[PDB]
RNA sequence: GGACAAGUCUGGUGCCAGCACCCGCGGUAAUUCCAGCUCCAAAAGCGUAUAUUAAUGCUGUUGCUGUUAAAGGGUUCGUAG
RNA sequence: UUCUUCAAGGAUACCUUCCUCAAUCAAGAACCAAAGUGUGGGGAUCAAAGAUGAUUAGAGACCAUUGUAGUCCACACUGCAAACCAUGACACCCAUGAAUUGGGGAGUGCCUCUCAGCACGUUUCUUACUUCUUCACGCGAAAGCUUGGAGGUUACAGUCUCAGGGGGGAGUACGUUCGCAAGAGUGAAACUUAAAGAA
């Protein structure tokens, strides 16, 4: 039983042979790069409330510029973005919606 | 001259059916999809007069969505739509 | 589909000998193995002696002693 | 490659007739495709068709009128006697009060029902009914 | 929890809808009523009848209720909302201008009936 | 003691309507079964039961049986009739498959295998049906020749009324519930060709609820 | 769980049991031969 | 329209031109579907189609000529979910007399025979053939032929004809309602040609 | 008992003895074993064993199947055909 | 990754040339991931075998610290993969709506030279990878497929070719060809079982 058409992955037929594969984020597995699971994660390097204390310390950060933040691009496997909670198994004709973008 | 006929003159054939004149195919007992439009004559006043022509399409041309465009050639044909404005 | 040839006759003639061998009713009857590894020569009946009286047991769901003799 | 044209006409012409369409085109039509053409129009199972010329194998418009429910290439051209004839009918025919077998005979290109009458025999081309 | 039930919303509706005159928002005068009109065997659902009942008669002091449908007040309401205007808005808009695209202006040109009056392309 | 619940229903109750023929004519659905009693004479009637199994759904704690029966209800000639339904008892399941039979009712044409002499004994062609991977095919045949079938298909072919016709069978025809719709299914198919006789341009009439539609206009 | 009821243990090992047998009688054969 | 020994009559005035334009009965949206495109004469440099005038008006009086031969007009039913059609449902059937369907459509009105509300029409008029499809898929099982407005984005399946116009604007439904209302009287009934309808196309517009 | 025409009959045995071409029957109320009585088929005929033809579109020219049930060669070039 | 070089390949454009030169294939040929083999280099990382520490009833395993062959290059071998789209190659017909890659035809932004240039917006066209939840008909045991169909098929015929024949024994035994070896290709039977299997 074929359970998705893509088969997982978004390499048509007739297009490719071979994807280099890549490692995972967490257990460092080897995944073929259209399989895996990306995310562009954009996190600040301190909370709110720390935030506050050290913009009040400083000259800089003091009057209204921004802190900086952390930029990455995390590839996951399919076992630990299912047991990190990144995706989610979905019911049947609720597995073909897509998300193109990040919203 | 409808159905098949003996050898002699009787004709042995029961319940002729329906021809679409779309599609010039049977209408056969089993098919609900199948309807039939009654459109009224007029005098040249405004008023109906009393007489209607009829047409009949098949009932799989409607779920396709072609029901329309079949019915404004059949009534273009009949003489009761006018194809394209007149000039000046 | 298959081949349609008008010329090949040969071909299909090739194709059905060699296809004909993967049945095994129709090899058992052109291959002179079972004969000799059947006890009667190819025949209905044979005549033996009898040699010692056996009891053997019936399969699983069953239960039983089935009464054979050696010949 | 394309092997036989008259076998590729009568499937677009059968193929339209399925999905319901009123005028086909076909290329790139010969002889054979021609005078089987004006046998079902004289049985009166077409209608109009006329062909337009291009300095090549020219292109054939053919008008329909909803009669036609099949029509077939036999492949190959297998061999018929004038004792045959039934036998081709049983066979792929829907029955014998109706239908067509078109061979092709040295008098020419015609239906069985014209072969018989003149008493004589050839090889399969096709069907209609 | 102090959901009321079905049998308690249906009779309660079927009370106001007959009688919805000689009702008002004081619970012990429609509680009386109501033990009139009534002749259900247990005195528990004529309390919860006659407290779903004036629950009902203070949304309807405020605004229309889906399933009250009071026969009065929907006249009232369909006289009100049946109202005609001196003139027409149609007419209105027909004496201004009537401005039109380009093209729809190529159409109409076209036509048998031409241009009509009060039309300007912009 | 039965008050019609449509259109149709009261014609046929009154006089308005008399034969099959006009029903069939427009197309239109039955959704009574007591117009069909009414138009046929009820001596031709003659149903059969043909099959009666089982049916589980596992549950906790056991399962549960329901029975599933399938009823042929055909007059001498012409008319045919199939038809299925489960019931919680055996006989509950009887009466319902002979309500849902005489609801589905076709007609069948008939045809000559040569020369044209006396009424027609065969199908006027060959025709399949398919109902999941049973077909059946029926085959004219010169007459004498009998109803060259199994068992099943034979006892339907006897209440249309055909009296001669070949049958070829494909797919696994041991399951019976697939054997009776797909030979109901070839026997519908007979008035769907458009043979050469039929040509023949014929006018268009009105449909009942238009032509009687005054008597229907007043009262309820 | 991907594939469906092997019959009688992974197939894989399978293969290699007895690849080691043809080995084991190969070298047998050869001191006779 | 035409009619046989045709005299002009039955064909589009100037007074009905400007109504028309007036409250844009003639604009589309910016897509349109391949069964609509025929009805659709050019594109404004915006991206809205436009509709040709003269076949809209050549379907208006055709349907029109199919209601009237009905001779009960209870057997005609007339159904819209959209509030902006809700009035002129209404008032529609108050001039002519037919029966109506306003708001949700309940399955099984024209298939569940032992019912309290189980209805038979003879032929079906709805608003909108895309949010009115539970509609047009029940008359598919019972042989109902369906008059539709459609717009150059409709679904045409189990429509018959179909009348090309501006589904969206409270105005444009009203409209369009207004027109097939005079012409159905006209066609036969008591209003004579001559004297301009008195009713007010402002009764037919949907107010909360 | 069913396929398959013909008993919800009466005694005996108690997973034993036995039947059963296949599904199955027999552990104390056996519709299947050993018997009596009825009945069914065909009849001066009727069972059993082996081979072979039809059933078989399960060898397919007419006329099979090959995504997942057995089965498309790893990919190209290429001669006879 | 960039720059410099060498020979190729497809699409498009063309009122260029030629005139059946073609399609598909036993035998035969060339190429073919990873692991593996031979001879020279190279040896940072990771890491079969092996060694320690844990966990455990036991733990030869999973986890931790290491560690040889290998992993990289050149030249010779091997010829197997879930080498998969589990779907052989050539040709015809076949409904819609939004996108995308390359060539060609017919208002806006940048603009001292790989520049009479470069992107974009609107409408057509040939080729390629595909998507529809607002995609046909039709087909299929179903899951599903649908303009490289799994459609146009009991209404069965466009052309060629490779495989199958209830489950196991078994891709095993014997013979033979190829290989340094590991292995590869070709390939049974005696016996045994009423099911195994698909959705
Ligand atoms: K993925
Ligand atoms: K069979
Ligand atoms: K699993
Ligand atoms: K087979
Ligand atoms: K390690
Ligand atoms: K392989
Ligand atoms: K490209
Ligand atoms: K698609
Ligand atoms: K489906
Ligand atoms: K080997
Ligand atoms: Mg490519
Ligand atoms: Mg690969
Ligand atoms: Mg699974
Ligand atoms: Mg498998
Ligand atoms: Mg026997
Ligand atoms: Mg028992
Ligand atoms: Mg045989
Ligand atoms: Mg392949
Ligand atoms: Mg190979
Ligand atoms: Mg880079
Ligand atoms: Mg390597
Ligand atoms: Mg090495
Ligand atoms: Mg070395
Ligand atoms: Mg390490
Ligand atoms: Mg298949
Ligand atoms: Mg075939
Ligand atoms: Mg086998
Ligand atoms: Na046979
Ligand atoms: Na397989
Ligand atoms: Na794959
Ligand atoms: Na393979
Ligand atoms: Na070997
Ligand atoms: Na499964």
């Amino acid at each position: 039983t074929t359970k998705r058409r893509n088969h997982g992955r978004a390499k048509p037929p007739c297009s490719r042979g071979r994807v280099r594969p890549v490692h995972c984020f967490n257990c460092s597995r080897l995944v073929p790069k259209d399989k895996s699971v990306g995310r562009f994660v954009v996190r600040r390097m301190l909370d709110q409330a720390s935030a506050r204390d050290v913009a009040e310390a400083s000259l800089i950060y003091g009057s209204g510029f921004p802190m900086p933040k952390l930029y990455m691009k995390q590839r996951y496997c399919i076992a630990c973005a299912i047991h990190s909670r990144t995706v989610r198994a979905r019911p049947v004709e609720d597995r073909k919606r897509r998300y193109t973008s990040k919203v | 001259t409808i159905g098949t006929y003996n050898e002699e003159g009787v004709n042995v054939d029961l319940y002729i059916p329906r021809k679409c004149h779309a599609t010039n195919s049977l209408i056969t007992s089993f098919d609900h999809s199948a309807v039939q439009i009654a459109i009224a004559n007029v005098d040249p006043n405004g008023v109906i007069d009393g007489t209607t022509t009829t047409l009949c399409i098949a009932g799989y041309l409607r779920c396709q969505g072609e029901s329309d465009h079949a019915i404004n050639h059949l009534a273009i044909a009949k003489g009761i739509v006018r194809i394209k404005t007149k000039k000046k | 589909t298959k081949t349609n040839g008008q010329h090949a006759a040969r071909k299909l003639v090739r194709l059905r000998r060699k296809n004909r061998w993967a049945d095994k009713g129709w090899k058992k009857s052109h291959t002179f193995v079972a004969q000799k590894a059947n006890p009667f020569g190819g025949s209905s009946h044979a005549k033996g002696i009898v040699l010692e009286k056996i009891g053997v047991g019936a399969k699983q769901p069953n239960s039983a002693i089935r009464k054979c003799v050696r010949v | 490659t394309m092997m036989s044209v008259l076998a590729n006409a009568l499937r677009c012409i059968a193929g339209a007739e399925r999905r319901g369409k009123r005028q086909v085109l076909i290329r790139p039509s010969s002889k054979v495709v021609v005078k089987f053409l004006q046998v079902m129009q004289k049985h009166g199972y077409i209608g109009e068709f006329e062909i337009v010329d291009d300095h090549r194998a020219g292109k054939i418009v053919v008008n329909l009128n909803g009669r036609l429910n099949k029509c077939g290439a036999i492949c190959p051209r297998f061999d018929c006697t004038a004792r045959d004839f039934e036998k081709w009918v049983k066979n792929i025919l829907p029955s014998r009060q109706f239908g067509f077998v078109v061979l092709t005979t040295s008098l020419g290109i015609m239906d069985h029902e014209e072969a018989r009458a003149r008493n004589t025999g050839g090889k399969v081309l096709g069907f209609f009914y | 929890g102090k959901i009321r039930t079905k049998t308690v919303k249906r009779a309660s509706k079927q009370i106001v809808e007959k009688y919805f005159s000689k009702l008002n928002k004081d619970f012990y005068q429609n509680k009386r009523i109501v033990m009139d009109v009534t002749i259900a065997r247990s005195k528990k659902l004529k309390n919860k009848i006659a407290g779903y009942a004036t629950h009902i008669m203070k949304r309807l002091a405020r605004g229309p209720v889906r399933g009250i449908s009071l026969k009065l007040q929907e006249e009232e309401r369909e006289r009100r909302m049946d109202y005609v205007p001196e003139v027409s808005h149609v007419d209105q808009a027909i004496q201004d201008g009537i401005r039109v695209d380009k093209q729809t202006l190529a159409m109409l040109k076209r036509m048998e009936t031409g241009v009509p009056r009060h039309v300007l392309p912009n | 003691e039965w008050v019609p619940c449509t259109k149709l229903g009261r014609l046929v109750k009154d006089q308005k309507i008399t034969s099959l023929e006009e029903i069939f004519l427009f197309s239109m659905p039955i959704k009574e079964h007591q117009i069909v009693d009414q138009l046929i004479r009820e001596g031709d009637l003659r149903d059969e039961m043909m099959l009666v199994f089982p049916v589980q759904k596992a549950t906790s704690a056991g399962q549960r049986t329901r029975f599933k029966a399938f009823n042929v209800v055909g007059d001498g000639n012409g008319h045919i009739g199939v038809g299925a339904r489960v019931g919680k008892e055996v006989s509950l399941a009887i009466r319902a498959s002979m309500i849902a039979a005489k609801l589905s009712i076709v007609p069948v044409r008939r045809g000559y295998w040569g020369n044209k002499i006396g009424e027609p004994h065969t199908i006027p062609i060959k025709v399949t049906g398919k109902c999941g991977s049973v077909a059946v095919r029926l085959i004219p045949a010169p007459r004498g020749a009998g109803i060259v079938a199994a068992p099943v298909p034979k006892k339907i072919l006897e209440f249309a009324g055909v009296e001669d016709v070949y049958t070829s069978s494909c797919g696994k025809t041991r399951t019976r519930g697939n054997f009776i719709m797909a030979t109901f299914y070839a026997l519908r198919k007979t008035y769907g060709f458009l043979t050469p006789d039929l040509w023949a341009e014929t006018e268009v009439s009105r449909d009942p609820t238009d032509e009687h539609s005054e008597f229907l206009s007043m009262g309820r | 769980g991907t594939i469906s009821r092997p019959g009688g243990m992974r197939p894989k090992w399978h293969k290699k049991r007895i690849k080691r047998l043809k080995r084991r009688r190969r070298r047998m054969r050869q001191r006779s031969k | 329209t035409s009619v046989s020994s045709g005299a002009k009559v039955l064909r589009m005035k100037e007074s009905d031109v400007q109504k028309l334009l007036a409250m844009h009965c003639h604009l589309g949206t910016k897509n349109s579907s391949s069964a609509m495109k025929k009805y659709i004469h050019g594109r404004t440099s915006d991206g809205t189609n436009i509709i040709d005038i003269h076949m809209t008006w050549e379907k208006l009086i055709l349907a029109a000529r199919v209601i009237a031969a009905v001779e009960n007009p209870q057997d005609v039913t007339v159904c819209s979910t959209r509030l902006f059609g809700q009035r002129a449902i209404f008032k529609f059937s108050q001039l002519v007399g037919t029966s109506f369907l306003g708001g949700r459509f309940i399955p099984g009105t024209f298939t569940n025979q032992i019912q309290k509300k189980f209805m038979q029409p003879r032929v079906l008029v709805v608003t909108d053939p895309r949010t009115d499809h539970q509609a047009l898929r029940e008359a598919s099982l019972v042989n109902i032929p369906v008059i539709a407005f459609c717009d150059t984005d409709a679904p045409l399946e189990f429509v018959d004809i179909a009348i090309p116009c501006n589904n969206r604007g409270r105005h444009s439904i009203s409209m369009m309602y207004w027109l097939l209302a005079r012409e159905v009287l006209r066609l036969r009934g008591t209003i004579p040609r001559s004297v301009p309808w008195e009713v007010k196309v402002d009764l037919f517009f949907y107010r909360d």
